[PDB]
RNA sequence: UGAGUAGCGAAAGACGGGUGAGAAUCCCGUCCACCGAUUGACUAAGGUUUCCAGAGGAAGGCUCGUCCGCUCUGGGUUAGU
RNA sequence: ACCGAUAGUGAACCAGUACCGUGAGGGAAAGGUGAAAAGCACCCCGGAAGGGGAGUGAAAUAGAACCUGAAACCGUGUGCU
């Protein structure tokens, strides 16, 4: 059987990366509340 | 300048093959072109080639502060001329 | 099947009756002089001398 | 006069140590170490220990000559068990206790 | 035949044959009760071929035992089945019978088994 | 509580000699058995020190353990092609 | 005429951290030895662990799994039956 997760480094890079966020303003909506939060990690 | 930070002394590549090559510590942004020039300038000898290694970060202290070692970057040189460039 | 009621301890106590073991069967060696089972070998200093 | 002698934290499981004290109880000092000797449980090598040391107080702290020593009482108490975890089928998770016991021997010379 | 001993056809006669050969070269071994009880028939009937010393009879008992080199001699490599036919069978050219013995032991750790000692009388 | 009950996850092991408080289970030797368009030899992704040596046996390993992909202390990745 | 560790902020604690999801996101548990470490020198059994004495202290059944220590529950003796 085969599974549903099959990890990759491009396409986790690609997709959320921190580039990726920081250019729709979507996205950087989404790192602005994981700041006022205080999480250790941003994108990933 | 002071591109080497220490030397190292181990079972390899120290008392082995130590004789003729040297192994340094440098800092972790510069290159071979550089660690060539500044071991000629501290011990006057003349070098034939440098090779140069990176280190990753290794974990320590399984239990309750689980934090990572420092990066390192090994050189090794070889003279053509010249010794003792340790004691 | 799953248990319809709980057991009591009047109960579980009476079960556990004959759940028991009993003594080795020992005898004494006049070899070794210390005790040892029967038809075998005395395990400290010594041998069977059937 | 007595001596005692504890043994904590003991990996072995309660229930299954006290089937094996309830044949020294009693009995001889002599009597008991052979029974115990003999035996193939798992908490045989164990509770000899607890035993032999018993009589190593009596005669070094305590003043009385093993020549007719009794074993007066023992018993197991409970301690602090150790939660562990089996994965089942269809992702349940089922539990695992690694009990613990406390053994506990006290001689006499009946006087 | 006699039991079971927990295993099947081809690897009781594997097993049996490993032990036959093992109490020709040591002439001692430690073993389980119910072990030493098959084996204890398995290495009489070789003894008495041994005795017998024909050709037919070095045959019939090329069969059984396994080819290992004996050092008892202490040298040339002496065969399971040199040993036999020689010193051997001369130990037991009177004796009518009989050429085994077992002591028991005790339950051994871990497993509660029976261990024994078999050995050449 | 059910209960000292179900289970302990496809399969061939035997003996002698060592180590040690303690060995069916660790080490060495011999015999036997299994795979062999593969249970063998190279590599990409992925994992990220699990690699090596000397020490340790509380927890983890569905038993044991003197052993370990576990614990502790030092080490180990060299390119003009 | 507010709370006193299941309370009071999710967080008295090295917490938006273990951890759980591809991700946006969701999220706990864990305070108290003594006035002062004065943290049990030495002896005995044991491979260790853990104990029995002797000492420290006003108190060690205050020995770092350390103030008080309830119930469920698991035990060891005995007076009637």
């Amino acid at each position: 059987v085969k599974r549903t997760y099959q990890p990759n480094k491009r396409k986790h890079s690609k997709v959320h990366g921190f580039r990726k966020r920081m250019s729709t303003k979507n996205g950087r909506k989404v790192l602005a509340r994981r700041r006022r939060k205080g999480r250790k990690v941003l994108s990933a | 300048r002071d591109i080497l930070k220490r030397p190292v002394i181990t079972e390899k590549s120290s008392e082995a093959m130590a004789e003729d090559k040297y192994t340094f510590d440098v800092d972790t942004r510069v290159n071979k072109t550089q660690v060539k020039m500044a071991v000629e300038e501290i011990f006057n000898v003349k070098v034939a080639s440098v090779n140069i290694m990176n280190y990753k970060p290794k974990k320590k202290r399984m239990g309750r502060y689980q934090g990572y070692t420092n990066k390192r970057r090994k050189a090794i040189v070889t003279l053509k001329e010249g010794s003792d460039d340790l004691f | 099947a799953v248990p319809k009621r709980r057991t009591s301890k009047t109960r579980k106590n009476k079960r556990r009756t004959h759940f028991k073991i009993s003594v080795p069967g020992m005898t004494e060696c006049p070899n070794c002089g210390e005790y040892k089972l029967s038809h075998r070998v005395c395990k400290n200093c010594g041998s069977y001398n059937g | 006069m007595e001596a005692k002698a504890v043994a904590r934290t003991i990996r072995i499981a309660p229930r299954k140590v006290r089937l094996v004290l309830d044949l020294i109880r009693g009995k001889n000092a002599a009597e008991a170490i052979a029974i115990l000797k003999l035996t193939n449980k798992a908490s045989s090598p164990v509770i000899e220990k607890v035993l032999m040391s018993a009589l190593a107080n009596a005669e070094h702290n305590y003043d009385m000559n093993t020549d007719e020593l009794v074993v007066k009482e023992a018993y197991a108490n409970e301690g602090p068990t150790l939660k562990r975890f089996r994965p089942r089928a269809q992702g349940r998770a089922s539990a695992i206790n690694k009990r613990t016991s406390h053994i506990t021997i006290v001689v006499s010379d009946a006087k | 035949g006699y039991r079971k001993l927990g295993r099947t056809s081809d690897q009781r006669k594997a097993m049996l044959r490993d032990l036959a050969t093992s109490l020709i070269i040591s002439e001692r071994i430690e073993t389980t009760e119910a072990r030493a009880k098959e084996v204890r028939s398995v290495v009489e009937k070789l003894i008495t071929l041994g005795k017998k010393g024909d050709l037919a009879s070095r045959r019939n008992a090329a069969k059984t035992l396994r080819n290992v080199e004996i050092l008892n001699e202490d040298e040339t490599t002496q065969t399971a089945l040199q040993k036999l036919f020689g010193e051997i069978a001369e130990r037991y050219t009177e004796r009518q019978g009989g050429y085994t013995r077992i002591l028991k032991q005790g339950p051994r750790r871990g497993d509660g088994a029976e261990s024994v000692i078999i050995e050449l009388v």
